[PDB]
């Protein structure tokens, strides 16, 4: 179906304590490529997944260049922003930022993005027409008219309708085993007596890629929403993610309980229910 | 400055069978800022050698991260993940409990 | 792969 391609940057100052350590990490879909600490013994963007190992020591090269340089911008976009927010030297701030790009089952580009953060909240951003700005407030209005003034949307719209596009359909097809293969949850219900009253139905997802997927309880055909424990979706370490839901049913009535599960390697949307 | 504290979940990467190889995960999630110390332990100790992911964040900005070992879970030895962040007064134990 | 081109804050 459809897919996406995302790089993750994150700059973290610490006064006294040498200059900000920058941590980049690269996504296709759920599954990470590449990545790029500046606190490692020797800096260098190391792959991740078996389908970009196969890309020449140019790329590696090329991609080295780009994050050391993101590294110093950062840097210095950190000072910049101390200045913006008049705030003191002493403390520790954080600079996010994430660009990519989304595209449909024919490979067609269907969005891109970029986007940044200062201590946690949102900065700036570039509009969906990828020509514009967003900006958080009047000190990002000061980048804004920068970026505007250099014609950087231009720019970076050259890049996610380009680039962008072609490098990630390239991985697509490189990766195609396990990039174009969704795994479909394993799923169960497990009971949990709470006391004489009551006890706990958990539904359980587990195996499944990519990370998106939907678990809901049903009563007598209703959602549950209000009276379901949802736990976020997380890694198992092997590529694949977990999830359960949860409700506290009354004694005897676990028959009218139902657990529904949609995910992208089903086929069907499963209904479970307890089997004691 | 605006915190988020973090979720917190240790689980196993595979169901939890007494005397089998597994994984002890800690995914620590939904905080801010990125500085956080986690330990995974064994009887109330550290684990040595525990690995983790490198930093990355959620589409609100929030980080998250997944501290993990092998182990092999039995009857009577505990499993647990400690956590510390700014947002917390003193750090946050949660226990391991192979039904969640 | 990565964009080449930045610009500061």
């Amino acid at each position: 179906g459809s897919h996406s391609m995302r790089y993750f940057h994150t700059s973290v100052s610490r006064p006294g304590r040498g200059e900000p350590r920058f941590i980049t990490v690269g996504y296709v879909d759920d599954t990470l490529f590449v990545r790029f600490d500046s606190d490692a013994a020797s800096p260098r963007e190391e792959p991740r997944a078996p389908w970009i190992e196969q890309e020449g020591p140019e790329y590696w090269d090329r991609e080295t260049q780009i994050c050391k340089a993101k590294a110093q911008t950062d840097r210095e976009d950190l000072r910049t922003l101390l200045r913006y927010y008049n705030q003191s030297e002493a403390g520790s701030h954080t600079l996010q930022n994430m660009y990519g790009c989304d595209v449909g089952p024919d490979g067609r580009l269907l969005r891109g993005y970029h986007q940044d953060a200062y201590d946690g909240k949102d900065y700036i951003a570039l509009n969906e027409d990828l020509s514009s700005w967003t900006a958080a407030d009047t000190a990002a209005q000061i980048t804004q008219r920068k970026w505007e003034a250099a014609r950087v949307a231009e720019q970076l719209r050259a890049y996610l309708e380009g680039e962008c596009v072609e490098w990630l359909r390239r991985y697509l097809e490189n990766g195609k085993e396990t990039l174009q293969r969704a795994d479909p949850p394993k799923t169960h219900v497990t009971h949990h007596p709470i006391s004489d009253h009551e006890a706990t139905l958990r539904c359980w997802a587990l195996g499944f890629y990519p990370a998106e997927i939907t678990l809901t309880w049903q009563r007598d055909g209703e959602d549950q929403t209000q009276d379901t424990e949802l736990v976020e979706t997380r890694p198992a370490g092997d590529r694949t993610f977990q999830k359960w839901a949860a409700v506290v049913v009354p004694s005897g009535e676990e028959q009218r309980y139902t657990c529904h599960v949609q995910h992208e390697g089903l086929p069907k949307p499963l209904t479970l229910r307890w089997e004691p | 400055m605006i915190q988020r504290t973090p979720k917190i979940q240790v689980y196993s990467r595979h169901p939890a069978e007494n005397g089998k190889s597994n994984f002890l995960n800690c995914y620590v999630s939904g905080f801010h800022p990125s500085d956080i110390e986690v330990d995974l332990l064994k009887n109330g100790e550290r684990i040595e050698k525990v690995e983790h992911s490198d930093l990355s964040f959620s589409k609100d900005w929030s980080f998250y991260l997944l501290y993990y070992t092998e182990f092999t879970p039995t009857e009577k030895d505990e499993y647990a993940c400690r956590v510390n962040h700014v947002t917390l007064s003193q750090p946050k134990i949660v226990k391991w409990d192979r039904d969640m | 792969r990565r964009k080449w081109r930045r610009w500061h804050l």
